[PDB]
């Protein structure tokens, strides 16, 4: 295995906070990003 | 919204220690990083140090390397700078300014503060010395003559320079003092008089310095 | 590293478009980023141009930033508008700031500087000290370059130049003091004070005795 491999993951896990187009990226304790922007939708006579 | 305030500046003798504190309000303190940039009177600005979003990524310049130390506390939303064993060429302002990204590798700055005044010098009152700047060897272009009195090694400001007990004021030009690397003030005062009076009229200059309580009458 | 060099100052009448640039000494100009900062005198600097050609929120357009390769420099082409917007400008690439150029809105017509040179007096020489005084009067805008030359090369040891200040007649005046010793004063032949006012160069020469 890569000697520093896991260490890299840790740095990639907690640092985050890069401010780009999608907003603010910050991975949670087990992977998938958290605090994403969502838009609610409703159907209205075959419309969105 | 984004308002920054800095404090902790004052007169400090060389070899002592100082600590500046910059408080902030408005934006969220846990998302951005900040630097400390300094100007120089007359000259430009130079980078000093910059903190990371939380900690760890510390950026140091060449001259400041080791001498200073920078830290932040995200709980109270403030920046602390501690300096010890300063030098005479580090006397300037200091700005607490925030970056744009979540780090300092971008060297970004936006919405700065207002600045402080930290001076490292041996401030001592010294009696002024007046020297006569003589005119040329009977050479003129419009008939006037250029001569005056220079006041050197006086501190602190101001100093009152007059000619013939204040009777002559037309053609008398004075200039603001210059802060030499030794920290003292000095200036010159010229009097514009016709060249026909050279050799026959005596010009006396009176220099008064209240902080040093010195009254000097000098003949040019 | 490198030294970011820009002209000392520029000045133009209201209603004209002007370009201001700083030149990179070594390396590709476009290899890194370049930002431009505007600071009114006395106050604190604020963002005007960041990330090459980008306008921060609150900037009322009317600003452009050119980073064309050319002779390794990046320039701003600001359109014709003066109002009260005339202050010192800086350009920064990475940890390195620019020299500092300020805009001057033309008021009274420009006048040639008046130069007065005074060699140190014998009384000062009796104190093992020597001071050369270069006084500049009736010049405007208050942006000049004062240099001392020892008859074959410029000298930069001990010189102290006073920043120009507004005069009573809406003009500017300045003083420069060169500090030396009588030994160096009498060893050399002459000293020249050179003054530059927007490229207008005037040199005055003085000699011992």
């Amino acid at each position: 295995i890569w000697k520093t491999g896991p260490l890299f993951k840790r740095v990639l896990m907690s640092s985050k906070y890069a401010d780009g187009v999608t907003g603010r990226v910050e991975f949670n304790e087990d992977g998938d990003r958290k605090f994403a922007n969502y838009s609610i939708m409703n159907l209205q006579n075959r419309k969105l | 919204e984004v308002q920054l305030v800095e404090s902790g500046g004052g007169l400090v003798q060389p070899g002592r220690s100082l600590r500046l504190s910059c408080a902030a309000s408005g934006f969220t303190f846990d998302d951005y990083a900040m630097h400390w940039v300094r100007q120089v009177p007359g000259k430009g600005l130079e980078w000093v140090s910059g903190i990371s979003w939380s900690s760890g990524s510390i950026g140091y310049a060449d001259s400041v390397k080791g001498r200073f130390t920078i830290s932040r506390d995200n709980a109270k939303n403030s920046l602390y700078l501690q300096m010890n064993s300063l030098r005479a060429e580090d006397t300037a302002l200091y700005y607490c300014a925030k970056d744009r990204a979540s780090s300092w590798y971008a060297y970004g700055m936006d919405v700065w503060g207002q600045g402080t005044l930290v001076t490292v010098s041996s401030a001592s009152t010294k009696g002024p010395s007046v020297f006569p700047l003589a005119p040329s060897s009977k050479s003129t272009s419009g008939g006037t003559a250029a001569l005056g009195c220079l006041v050197k090694d006086y501190f602190p400001e101001p100093v009152t320079v007059s000619w013939n007990s204040g009777a002559l004021t037309s053609g008398v030009h004075t200039f603001p003092a210059v802060l030499q690397s030794s920290g003292l003030y000095s200036l010159s005062s010229v009097v514009t008089v016709p060249s026909s009076s050279l050799g026959t009229q005596t010009y006396i200059c009176n220099v008064n310095h209240k902080p040093s309580n010195t009254k000097v009458d000098k003949k040019v | 590293n490198f030294m970011l060099t820009q002209p000392h100052s520029v000045s133009e009448s209201p209603g004209k478009t002007v370009t201001i640039s700083c030149t990179r000494s070594s390396g590709s100009i476009a290899s890194n980023y370049v930002q431009w900062y505007q600071q009114r005198p006395g106050s604190s600097p604020t963002t005007v141009i960041y990330d090459d050609n980008q306008r921060p929120s609150g900037v009322p357009n009317r600003f452009s930033g050119s980073i064309d390769s050319s002779s390794n420099s990046a320039s701003l082409i600001i359109s014709g508008l003066k109002t009260e917007d005339e202050a010192d400008y800086y350009c920064q690439s990475t940890r390195v700031f620019g020299g500092g150029t300020k805009l001057t809105v033309l008021g009274q017509p420009k006048a040639a500087p008046s130069v007065t040179l005074f060699p140190p007096s014998s009384e000062e020489l009796q104190a093992n000290k020597a001071t050369l005084v270069c006084l500049i009067s009736d010049f405007y805008p208050g942006a000049v370059t004062v240099a001392w030359k020892a008859d074959s090369s410029p000298v930069k040891a001990g010189v102290e130049t006073t920043t120009p200040s507004k005069q009573s007649n809406n003009k500017y005046a300045a003083s420069s003091y060169l500090s030396l010793t009588p030994e160096q004063w009498k060893s050399h032949r002459s000293y020249s004070c050179q003054v530059t006012h927007e490229g207008s160069t005037v040199e005055k020469t003085v000699a011992p005795t």
